[PDB]
Order: C-alpha cells, then structure tokens, then sequence
C-alpha cells in the first residue's frame, strides 16, 4: 500500500515512532479499504440468498 | 440454496494485528469497527432466519 | 473493565440491557516472557580500518570495503560528537543496536564541504551525476565530518580530484577510471589536448586557510540490507534459554513477534532461513544457535459472548468462549 | 604464453529446443504447498539454445556475448568443461572475471588480467602410468592489479572415462545485478546421446559474489606439440534469460514441481 | 456430492484463516434437526 | 488574535549548533541528556 513493508512488526522493529506513525496510517487505510469492499460484497450476497 | 456461511471478522484482530500503537492510532478514526461488526452480526443473525 | 454485565453495558451504550446474547471483546493469552536468539559471533568490527584510516581515495574512485562476521555496535559510532553529520536512511540510529544483518559495506571518499548535501538519493548535483549517485530505495547511515588538519597542506593536497564532465548520467553503485578526452564541441577530438578538448578530471583547491565551504571532507557510507537472508553482522544482544510450548515473545535475529514454538515435522533445504504464509506471517523458522527448525503458532483466542436476561428480571449471566476447550479458561485480556 | 591451435573440423553453428528447463528458486524463503506468481529473469520454454560441441576435429570455445544472464548447461563425460571467464573488454583495461575448476583446487579471481586468441587448459593422455595429468595452463600471461582473491580447500577430480554417451549433466544459471555475481547450479545423472533431456528440474541458488563489474562478454574455457591431440566428448549449451513472469508450483517438500509461462 | 469447504472445526488453510480474526459461528440448527 | 490557559519560558545557552536539536522527535546529545520536547509539542523556540 506504498509502506515499506507488509509485516506491521518489521515497521515497528525498524523506526521510531514520529515516522513509523506516517507507514502505519497507510497500513491501516489500505486494509479498512479491504474490509468495507468485503463487507458490501456480502451485503449484497446476503440479499441474494 | 437457503443459506450460506456464517462468517465474523474481527477487525483489531485484522487491521492493527497484535499492537498497541497501531490500536492507537486506529482509535482516530472513529466507529468503523463496531458498524463493521453490526452488519456482519446482522447477516450471521439472518441466516438462521 | 469490572464484570461482563458491566462490560456490555459499556459496549452498548445503555444502562438498561434487554434479554439475549452480546458480542464483546475478544480475549487473548498474554505472553509469560521474551526469548532472544542471536549467534555466536564473538570478535568486533573493523571500525578502526575505515574511520581512523591514513588515505582515502577520491570521489570518482571511491573505495568499497565489506564488513562482514563480527559483532557490531552502533552506540559508540552514534555517541561521538566528532561526526558532523549523520543521517541513517532505512532505519533509526537507536534501532541499530539490536538488528542483525546479511553484510554491511563501507564507501570512503573526500569532498568539498558544500557538496555533502548531494549525496542524499534524490538530489542532483555535480557528484550526484558525475561521480557517486545513489539508489532512491537506500537503507543505511550517512556519515560525513572534517579532515581539515589532517589532509589540506599550504602547498596544496591537489591529488584528490574529481570528474568534472561526463558523457551521461551514472547507475547508481557504479564507478569509472578513464584516461579519455572530453568533446564539449562540436568537432572530434584526437592526439592528447585541443580546441575546447577537456580533460574531465579536476583537482580540488585543497588549501587549509581557505574558507569553510571548501574544506576537505571525510565521508563514508554505510549500506546494509536487511532481513532476507542468514544473517552475520550482529548487535551486541545476549542470547538467552529456549522455552517451548508456552507463549513467549519471541526475538530471533531481529525478527520480532509473539507466539509458541513447537519443534516441526518441515524438512528445510539447508539454503533456506524463514518460511512464510499465504497472508506473508513467519510460520517456521531457524534457530541460529542450534540448527534446528521451529514451528510458529499464534496464541489462543477467540470471541466472548454474554448471555443475558433483561436487566428488569435479575443481573446474573452466564459467559460463552467461542471454539475454546474449556481448559484453557482457567489458566487466564 | 599460448599456442595458436587450428587443427579442427569447421561447421555451422548448431540449434536445439530448451524444452523445460531453466527455472530456479528466486528467494530464499521456503514455502510449501501453494502455487506462487513471480516476476524475474527466467528461461522461456520451447526457446532456441545455441549447442556447442566437441568431438574427437571439433573445439570451440568463442566469444560469446552476455545479456542479461546466461543459462549454462554442460553434458559431459569425464569432466572436460572447466573454466569461465567474464569480462568486458578482456585486453587489460578493466577486470576480468575467472573461475577455474582445475584438477587441484577451485580458483576464482578477479583481476586485471591479460589474454591472447587461444587461452585453455590442457591435460597430458595416458602416458603409460594409467592416469591423465595436468600439463597446460595458457589462459593469460599478465596480471597487474587482483582485487578479490579465492582459493578453495585442495582436492583431486577424476580426470579418465570413455563412454559413448554421456552421464554428467550440470545446469547452471549466472547473473549479474546491481554489483552481485549470482551463480545457481544443479547436477544430475542421465542417459542421453546427443541433445538435451526433456524434463524437468529446478536450480538452488549457490553462490553470490560481490563483485561489482560490468560484464558484457564471456567465453568458455575447455581441456585438452603444438598441434596434435585429441579432444573429448562433451557438448554445452547457451540460453539466454528474459523479463518474464512464471507461476510456480510448491509441493509439501517445497521442492518446485511444475511452472508456467504466462 | 457436495464437498465442503471451511469446515473450521476446532483442532491447513483453515486455520490460516483462523489465526488472522477470521471465525466461523455455528448454526443453530443442526444436520440432524432438519432432518427430523 | 489567540488567547492562551498561561505561557512558559524556558531559558537556557547552547552551542551555536545544536540549535537544529531543540526540535521534537529528533535526537542527540542534547536531546536525550539534557532537555527534551514532547512530539505534540505546540508553542514556538527563539534562538540567537
Ligand atoms: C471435540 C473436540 O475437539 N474435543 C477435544 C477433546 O477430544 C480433547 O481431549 C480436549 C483436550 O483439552 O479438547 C477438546
Ligand atoms: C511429495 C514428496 O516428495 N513426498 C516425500 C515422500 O514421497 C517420501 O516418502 C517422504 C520421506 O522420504 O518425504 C516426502
């Protein structure tokens, strides 16, 4: 999600936190993003079935 | 069909996986997790409907 | 945080709860206590050979030296005040003192003193183009100070020279030696000098009394990498016991995380050090002490449901773990 | 010194079809059991290898160029490929590259040396003691400046064998990115005539050197007054390495079982 | 006929699922109550 | 045009260049030995 890495443990491992905050908060935007698009798909699954 | 897998997603679990300073700074983004969990509860809820 | 009837009422918002079942927050096994692995390396690094060196070479040929198989110690290279600049890139300057890495190199040059801020990836400047350029990804440590006494005579230390043109821009970690004349005109140029016929290598003005700005200065480069291979260049962390089936925090060769170990059934090929998962998580790894392979689970946990009967009716409930043996609520956020 | 040989057979240079080959693991983090998307310098399947040859007559070792990698293969009796050498312009203005697998030890060096047209090895035939030994070492006559240097523990290779077809089959990948000499390697035993099995294998990783030179042609070095000799079987093959993503196949093992090109 | 996937019984991919907040409630219903 | 609870004013004499650390969240000698900023910091720094 343009961090420098995928694992949350080798962010917090690496840097201190006044710029490790900035790579987490792309972290986190990215994966939210991944749970509201499955969340809606299975809204409209439910709606179907 | 009748109905399908009832799945439950925990987000802190997902999202910020085992930390304290990601749980931190995913306080500031307000409500999504717990309307994550609402609708998901719906859906589980509606199955055995 | 008191009893789950109290727990519920918090997550609801409400202090009337009417009959049935709540989701509430997860429980999770706390840890017991933290296991370190490092290797058995014993001897330092030769910090002596680069900084307090005799000569360094010029920019455009800069010299190139692998530190490999000691025990590190950042702390009293970040500790002393002669350096005038130090900028680490990939990492913190704290955070050195307890990573582990593959091989570390070290670039020694001189240059004038206003030039350093080229040396930054990204930037672009007259050594950025023409001598020592970077790559945009570095991860490592930039260190940079004066050799003003040392060096500079009033005669003039005129041997560190650096190119002035060249035909095109550089890849970085690249170096060239040549004897050959530049064309900044239109016309070819043979035989040795001509007509606007450069040669591209130019001496500094190395004098000590001249202004700062055009001082001579020491720089080195370090340019580690990290964490996708076995690992020889250590910090100064001391290995402890190895506990099995309990959760513990776990720290081997820098890579951090928390679960139990259980010794495995995978058969590793002997080039192989880590072993992941469909969603990128280490699940096997390499004890680098005694070779052995080690599984890694993650904790027990699960949801925790409150049954209830109206708040109106009585204030007695009865607590359900989610596809937890029961066994493993006792001993336990 | 070196001897400007000439005594052979002249052909046209020969094509053969590399079937399955050229696939290796691309990192060094074992996996197991899943079906992985890479992206790297591989091999294509059912490409066009050029075959070299030497029999009897027939011995070629030319100037061949480097882009991009180069998938080596070598099938082989009695161990008669020996050497390598990498370099750019290779008359003493920049670093060579050489590995040298002799008889006695594995040298490998990076210095700046000096060549001629003909540089090989060259061992002695039989010579009424029941043995082959090493004679001729005509590779350079110069060496100015060596910066790396390394010589392997002492050991001792066969150096006779007469068969009809072959039974050493060695593949080997060499890659040079970003100053990094990657070499990965496999050996296998075969029975094969005069091409190149159909089959599959995957390659281990071996050695990374850190070299940091620019490469842009290599030539092969094989084993053998003046004139005069013979020359054994053996055949070796070029590939060369392109951009292309591959699918992988884990096993259990996370042994590499099946890929595709996409 | 039908082959069932994401079991997740308590004890493969399953629990690669599992170990990353992922569960699978229960019906209330049972296989055999539909049957009777 | 702002108004504040009350102002404090720290005083005290450094090198000429370590002036470049009195800021928050970088570090050195300065600050981590002898006086250091919290991150949220808000407020203003003089130096001459
Ligand atoms: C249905 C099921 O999985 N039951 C198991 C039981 O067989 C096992 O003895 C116990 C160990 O604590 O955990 C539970
Ligand atoms: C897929 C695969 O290679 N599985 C092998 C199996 O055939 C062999 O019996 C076992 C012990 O050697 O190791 C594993």
């Amino acid at each position: 999600f343009g961090a420098i890495s995928s694992v949350l443990n080798d962010i917090l491992s690496r840097l201190d936190p006044p710029e490790a905050e900035v790579q987490i908060d792309r972290l986190i935007t990215g994966r939210l993003q991944s749970l509201q698009t499955y969340v809606t798909q299975q809204l409209i699954r439910a709606a179907e079935i | 069909p009748v109905s399908m897998t009832k799945t439950s997603v925990d987000c802190t679990m997902y999202i910020c996986g085992d930390s304290t300073e990601c749980s931190n700074l995913l306080l500031q983004y307000g409500s999504f997790c717990t309307q994550l969990n609402r609708a998901l509860t719906g859906i589980a809820v509606e199955q055995d409907k | 945080a008191l009893d789950p009837l109290s727990e519920t009422k918090c997550t609801l918002k409400s202090f009337t709860v009417e009959k049935g079942i709540y989701q509430t927050s997860n429980f999770r096994v706390q840890p017991t206590e933290s296991i370190v692995r490092f290797p058995n390396i014993t001897n330092l690094c030769p910090f002596g050979e680069v900084f307090n060196a005799t000569r360094f070479a010029s920019v455009y040929a800069w010299n190139r030296k692998r530190i490999s198989n000691c025990v590190a110690d950042y702390s009293v290279l970040y500790n002393s005040a002669s350096f005038s600049t130090f900028k680490c890139y990939g990492v913190s300057p704290t955070k050195l003192n307890d990573l582990c890495f593959t091989n570390v190199y070290a670039d020694s040059f001189v240059i004038r003193g206003d030039e350093v801020r080229q040396i930054a990836p990204g930037q672009t400047g007259k050594i950025a183009d023409y001598n020592y350029k970077l790559p945009d990804d570095f991860t490592g440590c930039v260190i940079a100070w004066n050799s003003n006494n040392l060096d500079s005579k009033v005669g003039g230390n005129y041997n560190y020279l650096y190119r002035l043109f060249r035909k095109s821009n550089l890849k970085p970690f690249e170096r060239d030696i040549s004897t050959e004349i530049y064309q900044a005109g239109s016309t070819p140029c043979n035989g040795v000098e001509g007509f606007n016929c450069y040669f591209p290598l130019q001496s500094y003005g190395f004098q000590p009394t001249n202004g700062v700005g055009y001082q001579p200065y020491r720089v080195v480069v370090l340019s580690f990498e990290l964490l996708h291979a076995p690992a020889t260049v250590c910090g100064p962390k001391k290995s402890t016991n190895l506990v099995k089936n309990k959760c513990v925090n776990f720290n081997f060769n820098g890579l951090t995380g928390t679960g139990v170990l259980t010794e495995s059934n995978k058969k590793f090929l002997p080039f192989q050090q880590f072993g992941r998962d469909i969603a990128d998580t280490t699940d096997a790894v390499r004890d680098p002490q005694t070779l052995e392979i080690l599984d890694i689970t993650p904790c027990s946990f699960g949801g925790v449901s409150v049954i209830t009967p109206g708040t109106n009716t009585s204030n007695q409930v009865a607590v359900l773990y989610q596809d937890v043996n029961c066994t493993e609520v006792p001993v336990a956020t | 010194q070196c001897v400007n040989l000439t005594t052979r057979t002249q052909l046209p240079p020969a094509y053969t079809n590399s079937f399955t080959r050229g696939v290796y693991y691309p990192d060094k983090v074992f996996r197991s059991s899943v079906l992985h998307s890479t992206q790297d310098l591989f091999l294509p399947f059912f490409s066009n290898v050029t075959w070299f040859h030497a029999i009897h007559k027939r011995f070629d070792n030319p100037v061949l160029p480097f882009n991009d990698g180069v998938y080596f293969a070598s099938t082989e009796k009695s161990n008669i490929i020996r050497g390598w050498i990498f370099g750019t312009t290779l008359d003493s203005k920049t670093q060579s590259l050489l590995i040298v697998n002799n008889a006695t030890n594995v040298v490998i060096k990076v210095c700046e040396f000096q060549f001629c047209n003909d540089p090989f090895l060259g061992v002695y035939y039989h010579k009424n003691n029941k043995s082959w030994m090493e004679s001729e070492f005509r590779v350079y006559s110069s060496a100015n400046n060596c910066t790396f240097e390394y010589v392997s523990q002492p050991f001792l290779m066969d150096l006779e064998g007469k068969q009809g077809n072959f039974k050493n089959l060695r593949e080997f990948v060499f890659k040079n990115i970003d100053g990094y000499f990657k070499i990965y390697s496999k050996h296998t035993p075969i029975n094969l005539v005069r091409d190149l099995p159909q089959g599959f294998s995957a390659l281990e990783p071996l050695v990374d050197l850190p070299i940091g030179i620019n490469i842009t042609r290599f030539q092969t070095l094989l084993a053998l007054s003046s004139s005069g000799w013979t020359a054994g079987a053996a055949a070796y093959y070029v590939g060369y390495l392109q951009p292309r993503t591959f699918l992988l196949k884990y096993n259990e093992n996370g042994t590499i079982t099946d890929a595709v090109d996409c | 006929k039908v082959t069932l996937a994401d079991a997740g019984f308590i004890k493969d991919l399953i629990c690669a699922q599992k170990f990353n907040g992922l569960t699978v409630l229960p019906p209330l219903l049972t296989d055999e109550m539909i049957a009777q």
